[PDB]
């Protein structure tokens, strides 16, 4: 179980991990996250009280350095940074332990939502769309654009999703306009899953990953994002029924997590409905649709 | 994006542009079968692709072959629309390619879209214009040459016949919507009004008789007392 220690609380501050959150208030006594379970990528965010304009936070695992948050007065933010130095971090961590200036990860031995919300994210996949190298954690904010939405500005701020655009000559093979257009599973598999992502794991993590920063950044175009990879696989034919039987999973653990109250902007009723009433996959997604059908039967 | 009232004048500016009318394509009759069940026969049909600066149509010939052993014919009918407008682009020099496509139903525009993907920077568009272009077939010599195919055929047309040496595309435009209106609206009547004196024929090259100036204006009047003289059968008026 791993530690990410705070210099200080210089300003109030909403302070979420993973799933998690806490209000902290203007130099009150908080050094940081201790008992962080190894294993997972994490997300430490934040939204300032006088300020709730921009939420912004840093993608990490533990298991890639030490790293820590300090508040930056001249750039007015938390920012995340990597201790080199093993025998200070430790040190450091022992002290503010025994002081007990920190909170707990507060996981309940049962829940397994952040498995489940993470399953197939990793740091290195989350460093390729977001770029930034000289560091081993990533950050995003509420108002980063994705590629995609600066083709349609600086590129050093950019999600580098995977670009989805189903009228696109990547979509669409000449001569199978119709077939191609009406059955996107060439696009998704040949294209995509085959030419691109690799596997399908790759392609949930960064389907994962996009939910996550629009859930908890409102980052608009990963929510794009998020519903462009569903509709790609509910809109083909022809998918592997491991896939399908996971998308399911992860679809299930996403709609249970998100906040009821955000479901009016999180969620694209268009894309909801083709996808479990139209779509080729319309009687595939049993338990995604048996919860949307019971937190958002407006949605439908 | 939609072309409407507002923008009308520009049909007629000089940038090349196409209107297509997909509503001939796919056509049936529908009938009963011995077992008392319904069916459907497919006849010919036909895209109307016209150019309204210039009157010129080209009218590709859908011949019933087409349609055997799909399915969804409807949906079909939608994409080899666009299958075939797109193959008219590719067959014209780029000098005589549409800037825009105006589409006269907003479903063909996906269709569209996806089979011009090679040509981005031609605009399609829909249109919140009511066009009477699915009375084509009430001219004669268009359902005349479309029934006749035996096989996938493209036929030019100038649709203005000749007008264009006396009045502008904005005239002639308002006269073929107008004649076409009447043909949907009643054509029985619109047909007897164009026809109904001998002395006035149709050349072997036109499309409409060789009606003068002032013949002109009494057809026009005409029409516009069938039309809304059938908008007064309609609602009692
Ligand atoms: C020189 C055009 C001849 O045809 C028409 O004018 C159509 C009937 S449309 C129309 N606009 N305004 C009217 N009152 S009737």
């Amino acid at each position: 179980m791993n530690t990410v220690p705070f210099t200080s609380a210089p300003i109030e501050v909403t302070i979420g991990i993973d799933q998690y959150s806490f209000n902290v208030k203007e130099n009150q006594p908080f050094h940081g996250i201790k008992d962080i379970p190894i294993g997972h990528v994490h997300v430490i965010h934040f939204q300032h009280a006088d300020n709730s304009s921009m939420r912004y936070g840093y993608w990490f695992d533990c298991r890639m350095g030490n790293f820590y948050i300090q508040y930056d007065p001249k750039d007015g933010l938390y920012k995340m940074m990597e201790e080199r130095d093993g025998a200070k971090f430790e040190n450091i961590v022992h002290n503010f332990k025994e002081r007990q200036m920190m909170v707990s990860y507060p996981k309940i031995d049962e829940d397994d939502t952040w498995y489940n919300l993470t399953e197939f994210v990793q740091m290195d996949k989350i460093r390729k769309i977001v770029r930034k190298d000289e560091n081993q954690f990533s950050y995003v904010d509420s108002s980063m654009t994705t590629v995609q939405e600066n083709e349609l500005s600086d590129p050093a701020h950019s999600l580098n999703y995977t670009v989805i655009n189903f009228k696109s000559r990547e979509a669409i093979r000449p001569g199978h306009e119709m077939e191609d257009f009406l059955d996107k599973s060439y696009y998704l598999n040949t294209v995509m899953l085959q030419g691109i992502f690799k596997n399908s794991s790759n392609y949930f993590g960064e389907l994962q990953f996009a939910f996550l920063n629009a859930m908890f950044f409102g980052n608009y175009g990963s929510s794009l994002q998020w519903h462009a990879m569903i509709e790609l696989i509910c809109s083909s034919a022809t998918v592997p029924k491991h896939m399908l039987d996971k998308l399911d999973e992860i679809l299930y653990y996403q709609i249970k997590t998100l906040p009821e109250q955000y479901s009016d902007i999180l969620l694209n009723e268009r894309v909801w409905n083709i996808c479990l009433y139209s779509s080729f996959q319309k009687n595939s997604l049993h338990n995604t649709e048996k919860i949307m059908e019971n937190k958002y039967p407006e949605l439908l | 994006g939609a072309m409407n009232s507002s923008n009308y004048a520009e049909l007629f500016n000089n940038d090349i542009k196409l209107f297509v009318d997909d509503t001939n394509v796919y056509r049936v009759t529908v009938h009963k079968t011995f077992e008392g069940n319904v069916a459907t026969k497919a006849i010919n049909g036909c895209i109307f692709t016209l150019n309204p600066k210039t009157g010129h149509l080209f009218l590709k010939i859908i011949h019933t072959s087409v349609w055997a052993g799909q399915k969804r014919l409807s949906q079909l009918a939608k994409w080899k629309t666009a299958e075939e407008v797109s193959a008219l682009v590719r067959s014209l020099p780029k000098e005589e390619q549409p800037k825009q496509i105006i589409v006269t139903r907003k479903a063909m525009l996906d269709p569209l879209e996806v089979h011009m993907l090679d040509f981005p920077n031609i605009a399609i568009r829909p249109t919140e214009l009511r066009l009477p272009f699915s009375a084509a077939m009430s001219i004669d010599k268009l359902s005349d040459v479309v029934m006749k195919a035996t096989e996938p055929q493209m036929v030019l047309f100038n649709i203005y016949d000749d007008w264009l040496d006396r009045i502008s595309s904005y005239t002639a435009f308002s006269r073929l919507t107008l004649l076409l209106r009447a043909l949907k609206t009643n054509e029985e009547s619109a047909k007897m009004i164009l026809l109904s004196d001998p002395t006035i024929t149709i050349k072997s090259y036109h499309l409409w008789p060789s009606f003068t100036d002032e013949q002109w204006i009494t057809i026009e009047s005409q029409m516009r007392d069938l039309i809304l003289t059938e908008y007064g059968r309609k609602y009692n008026v």
